[PDB]
RNA sequence: GUUUAUUAAAAACACAGCACUGUGCAAACACGAAAGUGGACGUAUACGGUGUGACGCCUGCCCGGUGCCGGGAGGUUAAU
């Protein structure tokens, strides 16, 4: 799965492979298909709001299942398929009633296998459940945060989020920072890490490599005249200053979470 | 715009005043909140947005006081 | 065919309940063309420790001849059913009939 | 705030007091519902003045034919439908909702809101001392019995 | 690869890689008096900021100063 590309050239020297032989090579389900116009980092007044941002290989968006609210009807996988948008893989599933899908990929999900949703599935890898049902010390992805909102924690690849407890209406949650927080329990979860966990072992190898994935270059602060960043000016590497944001807030460790709204969900924060 | 409903009261302008009296732009803002009214005539909620002292008036005042008023004054609601 | 010994001790709130259980697993073994040799249910028994804060756990002996994929769809049986505490499954390399 | 009641209130409503409450407990619950109304001299004497028996009288008699349950036990230990697994484990659990529909005729007799559940949702397969608050001093203990079909 | 259009193409910038740090999602952050938008139709194997800069072998001591993080007993301390 992971490979290392020969020195062929500099800038194919580091490059290092993620190849899943078991990706659907051909077209996705159209269906399942819609735009997603790049905006290059641009808000409604057209102004850089993120920096880095631009550029990048066209990439059409699929239509995932987060909600997975098709309750009590199987669906089987037909194809593992690459999808863009996401660091994980998608599996298309298509339901007795002849709906097809695109759901997160669970790391043991292959074609062929069975999936279902709802209170009364199985303890399987990629059915999913209210997490209430669903065991206490379970691995599980693709949690809702609401009853019916979709599904927003453990969907980047490799990730998963741990059950630890159970106190009736909330169920308490490691996350994959490392922070305990608690959802209502009848928030549904898909059970089983998300797959394609080696997407991390990937290397660039190049600066092109990260400028097709739609990623500018960073300038250095310091790099930089005193008119533009707080670091930067100085007749030649010059800091003497405590490291901050281009907006003068403190980089290098500094909480920037004020919410006072969702701290009754966090039991503990990461460490 | 931040504008009470039922007084009136909008953004005034004035100084923030600094210990060496430096003068800078500064505006005072109504203290606005959308607040749900049963209007006990009409067997509805009416939403207003009032002034802390709006709702004190229609405290005072009837709801419906109230309602005649912002009708008359052309203000919907 | 191999012979396993299967104790489960079952929370002392469903006991009542057990019997359902019993006659649900036999029939998984027996359906799957199983057969069981040993069916004890020694009742509420105290524990000699508290497992999960309890005591008074209802125990049930059974010794079967089942095939593998059998006994492990018994045991995730006993792993996803919370009202089974501390499952136990042995192969006994003979069919044992007399009692305990 | 100084209000005059309609009905009687918990802790401080005799139903033709004057009590001094705050503003937001008159104009977000008392004044909303029906449990009083605004001091005003206008409705002192237009409440005292004409209604001081009327509203008596109206507020005892739908006391009465609220005081009277007649539903304290509907037609036994009220049995309802769920579907469930084994072990108990109500999948589908019963709530307000449920209750209500099923305890009348298809829920048209009694409303969704006065059903009182010390237990929460019902998640297992059993009977359960749910109550059932008609009025403001009413408890009806009707038992409800859930089996898994 | 990029750069001072029009005296500087470089050892400067970027870079893949590395590390720290923030961020549990109505995310942090940014643009906006606000609505809203980007981040992202993404969800910690993600995103932002900062420094360093393939790779190899490594990265030692100091928390006194400044900053940041945590604690709150005590002292001081605003409006009221
Ligand atoms: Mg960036
Ligand atoms: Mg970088
Ligand atoms: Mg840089
Ligand atoms: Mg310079
Ligand atoms: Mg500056
Ligand atoms: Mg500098
Ligand atoms: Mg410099
Ligand atoms: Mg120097
Ligand atoms: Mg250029
Ligand atoms: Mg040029
Ligand atoms: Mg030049
Ligand atoms: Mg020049
Ligand atoms: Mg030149
Ligand atoms: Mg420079
Ligand atoms: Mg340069
Ligand atoms: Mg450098
Ligand atoms: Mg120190
Ligand atoms: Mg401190
Ligand atoms: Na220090």
């Amino acid at each position: 799965a992971v490979v290392k590309c020969k020195p062929t050239s500099p800038g194919r020297r580091h490059v290092v492979k993620v190849v899943n032989p078991e990706l659907h090579k051909g077209k996705p389900f159209a269906p399942l298909l819609e735009k997603n116009s790049k905006s290059g980092g641009r808000n409604n007044n057209g102004r850089i709001t993120t920096r880095h941002i631009g550029g990048g290989h066209k990439q059409a968006y699929r239509i995932v299942d987060f909600k997975r609210n098709k309750d009590g009807i199987p669906a089987v996988v037909e194809r593992l398929e690459y999808d863009p948008n996401r660091s994980a893989n998608i599996a298309l599933v298509l339901y007795k009633d002849g709906e097809r899908r695109y759901i997160l990929a669970p790391k043991g999900l292959k074609a062929g296998d069975q999936i279902q949703s709802g209170v009364d599935a199985a303890i399987k890898p990629g059915n999913t459940l209210p997490m209430r049902n669903i065991p206490v010390g379970s691995t599980v992805h693709n949690v809702e945060m609401k009853p019916g909102k979709g599904g927003q924690l453990a969907r980047s690849a490799g990730t998963y989020v741990q059950i630890v407890a159970r106190d009736g209406a909330y169920v308490t949650l490691r996350l994959r920072s490392g922070e305990m927080r608690k959802v209502e329990a009848d928030c549904r979860a898909t059970l089983g890490e998300v797959g394609n966990a080696e997407h991390m072992l990937r290397v660039l190898g190049k600066a092109g490599a990260a400028r097709w994935r739609g990623v500018r270059p960073t300038v250095r602060g310091t790099a930089m005249n005193p008119v533009d960043h707080p670091h930067g000016g100085g007749e030649g590497r010059n800091f003497g200053k405590h490291p901050v944001t281009p907006w003068g807030v403190q980089t290098k460790g500094k909480k920037t979470r004020s919410n006072k709204r969702t701290d009754k969900f966090i039991v503990r924060r990461r460490s | 715009s931040r504008v009470c409903q039922v007084t009136g009261k909008r953004p005034v302008t004035g100084n923030n005043r600094s210990h060496a009296l430096n003068a800078t732009k500064r505006r005072f803002l109504p203290n606005l909140h959308s607040h749900r009214f049963w209007v006990e005539s009409e067997k509805r909620f009416v939403t207003l947005r009032v002034s802390a002292k709006g709702m004190r008036v229609i405290d005072k005042k009837g709801i419906d006081t109230v309602l005649a008023e912002l009708r008359a004054r052309g203000e919907k609601y | 065919m191999r012979h396993y010994e299967i104790v489960f001790m079952v929370h002392p709130d469903q006991s009542e309940q057990v019997p359902g259980m019993i006659e649900r697993y036999t029939a998984a073994i027996t359906g799957a063309e199983g057969k069981i040799h040993r069916l004890e249910d020694w009742g509420r028994r105290q524990l000699a420790y508290p497992i999960n804060k309890l005591h008074k756990a209802h125990y049930v002996l059974m010794n079967v001849e089942a095939p593998q994929e059998v006994i492990d769809e018994l045991e995730t049986t006993f792993r996803f059913n919370d009202a089974v505490i501390r499952s136990m499954v042995m192969r006994t390399k003979h069919a044992v009939t007399e009692a305990s | 705030m100084q209000v005059i009641l309609l009905d009687k209130v918990a802790n401080l409503g005799s139903l033709g007091d004057q009590v001094n409450v705050k503003a937001g407990y008159a104009r977000n619950f008392l004044v909303p519902q029906g449990k009083a109304v605004p001091a005003t001299k206008k409705n002192i004497e237009f409440f005292e003045a004409r209604r001081a028996e009327l509203e008596a009288k109206l507020a005892e008699v739908l006391a009465a034919a609220n005081a009277r349950a007649e539903k304290i036990n509907a037609l036994e230990t009220v049995t309802i439908a769920s579907k469930a697994g084994d072990e108990g484990k109500l999948f589908g659990s019963i709530g307000t909702r449920d209750i209500a529909d099923a305890v009348t005729a298809a829920g048209v007799e009694v409303a969704k809101s006065e059903v009182r559940l010390p237990n929460g949702v019902l998640r297992t397969t059993g009977e359960h001392e749910v109550s059932f608050q008609v009025h403001s001093e009413v408890f009806a203990k009707v038992i409800v019995n859930v089996v898994a079909e």
